[PDB]
């Protein structure tokens, strides 16, 4: 019926204690979506050109070309942490839990409104809004993952993080096939590189279309419609940071003078000269044992060419890294390669009263202290004569290939068998939850974007399309675009995602790091006199655990 | 600057050819561009490379490179071809680089 | 349909400065490089300078190098002129270099490229003289 | 030496061998290529 609500508007989060110190999280969202009627019913295979930007010797860095197929419809994406949790329940899960399970995930449609504009021919212009209760949306399921997996995080599109706003979904567009070819260069690189677009390689063309791969359901003004409850498999997502690392592993050497009284330079010393002490070290043709010589169980961390361009029939993308930087922490603006850095907008964090276009940003500097330094490490040669002379070392001061600003560190991979990591760490508000898994058939141990990766499924992605309303001068065999008249559609999505967490256990005699509102950031976190909001970002691995 | 003939004359319907020229270090590498010039307008793009031409030119231009030279042919003079005619291109030494014209002309 | 319109040519006198501009409509203004041609009373063309698409980079000749200047502000061109001197006198156009050429008819597959302009300005005069 | 560690049958013009169904436990070959890169996994940007 017209006038009968098919669905209750729910934000509440709710926790239930189970047995064993495990927690049941609820996180119900509720948003009021909009959606225009497309530019064009038609698909679109359009190919984004920047050659202007990349035909500046040097400029490599900044290509966007690419092909993309352009749809009608609108995607309704939830893969983000702020449009379930506000800043207290992440106060709260971040405090006081240790690890995070994905349990389950549903979501639905309701209060579908369909409204047509009638702009008035008076004079004056003027336009009224009238309810075609005979309007239908189109709401297609992917609940096979039939089409490309297109997560909107990413791009900062997803539904947006106040219950009191209304959102906007996202235009769907998925990738096409290209080949490119970018021969890097750099200011002063005489004529022009090679900079060429192929085109598309026949073998490799998919062309989907939601009309031909899922059920697509009409809801009218009186209609609903739910997903069902999805069940995830992923694993178990940590709360806690570790801070060892290979050289804070293992047992210390024994200190056989300790210091006697106390002050900033009544240090410790281990007494023994470091050739006559006892241990094992991997480096069989030195007696000297130190605490850097010393053989650790494994390593914790791995140093990878960072800011290295890798070229595929796509062109050139950036290498991705697992870790962050270390002594980044000291300050924001010193991050570099590895620290992900995420700009958003007016509906995912950014001042809602803020004017200009200019994005929101923040590097997310993770408390994990795994990183790398590559000012650091070096190489010498085998025979460890010692001290070091200039032909048996490779300090990062050198250069390599003759280039002053590159140095050895920009093209080292000590990646091995004994490398160990964490997972990315979550980021809110504007973190993605979930990523699926790739098909290929050995797959990647860690993805660098969303802590929760699918093994099986992820919920399928949900489409809406505000369907056809064709006008009486209708004629298909006009190669003008059709006739439509202007219509947009207001329904209210509700979702429910379920966590299992664990709640930590003080294991310490000493406090640890925790979340708390104070002086400086009191003002984050309650609206402006004119409703402005603002969600910043917040740390999800404050408590330390141990590693070995 | 690139070489170019002074001028050209010929009867009206006639098929003629342009030239210009340079080291084929800049006019070989780099693309060349034909325009038009007729008294009291700005150069018009005929020309713009791999024998394509700009929207609302006439077809009957066309043109194609070889090593130093570039060839522009007009199938068939018309009274309105009476103008100058300009290539131009990149020059490696990162500049860019026009001809000295040539005005071309209607017995 | 693609426009471009200069203004700021006038009588000035030698060793002065002045702004010359080129206003840009029915296209990405912003996804094109520029460049401003020159041509003196009766001479061919000579190029003044150009700009790219971002202003991350811009080049001139050696005769108005460390002279004249050039800025773009996504809505239209501007030069500015400095140390102006007699030989100067010419009319300037505004250019936009095509900074893409298709290798095929239907044009599927296309490589970058410089040294042609697509699509030109009304041009000024610029007269510098007591 | 396959004289010391594999029994050895001796076939006569008459006789015949026959090695049994060996059962295999080979992870799936898959018979479709992928053609994504980097650079084309996820959303593409909105085209304005």
């Amino acid at each position: 019926g017209v006038g009968i609500s098919t669905g209750t508007f729910n934000n509440q989060t709710e926790f239930k204690f189970l047995e064993n110190g495990w927690v049941y999280i609820t996180a119900n969202s509720s948003r009021l979506v909009h959606l225009n009627m497309p530019e064009s019913e038609n698909y679109r295979r359009v190919v984004v050109n920047n050659l202007d930007k990349t035909a500046v010797n040097g400029n490599m860095a900044l290509d966007d070309t690419h092909a993309e197929i352009v749809t009608p419809w609108s995607l309704v994406d939830a893969n983000a942490w702020g449009v379930w949790f506000n800043p207290g329940d992440w106060q709260l899960i971040v405090n006081t839990m240790s690890e995070l399970h994905l349990v389950s995930f549903e979501q639905e449609i309701f209060n579908v409104v369909l409204k047509t504009v009638s702009e008035s021919a008076t004079q004056p212009p003027t336009k009224v809004y009238n309810n075609d209760l005979t309007a239908s949306l189109m709401v297609a399921l992917d609940s096979n993952n039939t089409m490309p997996f297109t997560p909107a995080a990413m791009r900062s599109e997803t539904l947006g993080f106040y219950p009191w706003k209304p959102t906007i979904p996202t235009p769907w567009r998925y990738y096409f096939q290209w080949d490119r070819t970018l021969i890097p260069s750099h200011t002063g690189t005489s004529g022009t590189p090679t900079n060429i677009y192929h085109g598309t390689d026949p073998d490799d063309v998919q062309f989907y279309t939601i009309e031909n791969s899922v059920p697509v359901h009409l809801l009218r003004t009186g209609d609903e419609f739910a997903t069902g409850t999805f069940f995830f498999d992923c694993k178990p997502c940590r709360l806690t940071h570790t801070w060892q690392t290979n050289r804070a592993l293992g047992l210390p050497p024994f200190l056989n003078s300790l210091p006697q009284s106390e002050g900033g330079t009544n240090f410790g010393y281990i007494g023994v000269q470091q050739d006559k002490r006892r241990g094992v070290t991997q480096m069989g043709n030195t007696n000297y044992i130190t605490e850097a010589t010393i053989m650790r169980p494994a390593e914790v961390g791995y140093s990878a060419p960072y800011y290295s361009f890798e070229a595929s029939t796509q062109g050139p993308f950036k290498t991705p890294i697992a870790a962050g930087r270390g002594g980044a922490q000291t300050d924001e603006n010193q991050a570099a390669d590895g620290d992900p850095r995420y700009a958003f907008g007016r509906q995912h964090g950014q001042k809602t009263t803020t004017t200009g276009e200019t994005p929101e940003r923040f590097t997310y500097i993770a408390h994990q202290d795994t990183g790398r330094y590559p000012e650091g490490d070096w190489i010498q040669n085998i025979n460890f004569n010692l001290p070091v002379t200039d032909d048996n070392v490779l300090l990062p001061t050198d250069p390599i290939g003759g280039k002053t600003g590159i140095n050895y560190t920009n093209i080292f991979n000590t990646y091995g068998p004994l490398t160990a990591l964490n997972n990315v760490p979550p980021v809110y508000p504007n973190g993605q939850i979930w990523d699926k898994e790739f098909d290929t058939d050995l797959k990647p141990r860690l993805h660098v974007n969303a802590p929760f990766v699918c093994q099986n499924n992820c919920p399928g992605q949900l489409f809406v399309k505000v369907a056809p309303n064709l006008t009486n001068q209708y004629d298909p065999d006009a190669s003008a675009n059709m006739s439509r008249i202007v219509t947009y559609s207001d329904f209210w999505w509700k979702g429910k995602l379920v966590f299992k967490a664990k709640l930590r256990a003080s294991h310490t005699w000493n406090p640890i790091q925790q979340m708390s509102i104070n002086v400086d950031n009191q003002f984050n976190y309650v609206p402006s006199n004119i409703g402005g909001m603002k969600i910043v970002y917040e740390k999800s691995q404050l408590a330390p655990r141990k590693l070995y | 600057v690139l070489t170019q003939k002074a001028s050209v004359s010929g009867s009206l319907g006639q098929t003629i050819t342009i030239s210009c020229t340079g080291t084929s270090s800049n006019i070989g590498h780099n693309n060349v561009g034909w325009y038009q010039q007729l008294p009291g307008r700005g150069p018009r793009t005929v020309v713009s490379g791999t024998n394509s031409r700009p929207s609302g030119v006439s077809d009957r231009f066309s043109a194609s490179k070889s090593g130093n030279t570039a060839t522009l042919t007009i199938s068939g003079l018309r009274a309105d071809d009476e103008a100058d005619y300009y290539c131009s291109t990149w020059d490696d030494s990162l500049n860019v680089v026009f001809g000295g014209g040539t005005h071309l002309t209607v017995l | 349909e693609v426009q471009l319109v200069e203004s700021g040519g006038d009588l000035v006198k030698p060793g002065g400065s002045l702004r010359l501009s080129c206003e840009a409509s029915g296209f990405t203004f912003s996804n094109y490089h520029m460049a401003w041609v020159r041509q003196a009373p009766g001479k061919g063309l000579q190029w003044v300078a150009n700009i790219d698409s971002g202003g991350f980079t811009t080049n001139y000749v050696d005769a108005v190098r460390g002279r004249f200047t050039v800025s773009r502000d996504n809505g239209a061109l501007y030069l500015q002129m400095n140390g102006l001197r007699v030989e100067d006198t010419a009319v300037y156009y505004c250019a936009t270099m095509k900074t893409t050429y298709c290798i095929d008819e239907n044009c599927n597959s296309f490589q970058a490229g410089r040294g042609v302009f697509d699509n030109w300005g009304q041009g000024t005069l610029v007269t510098v003289s007591s």
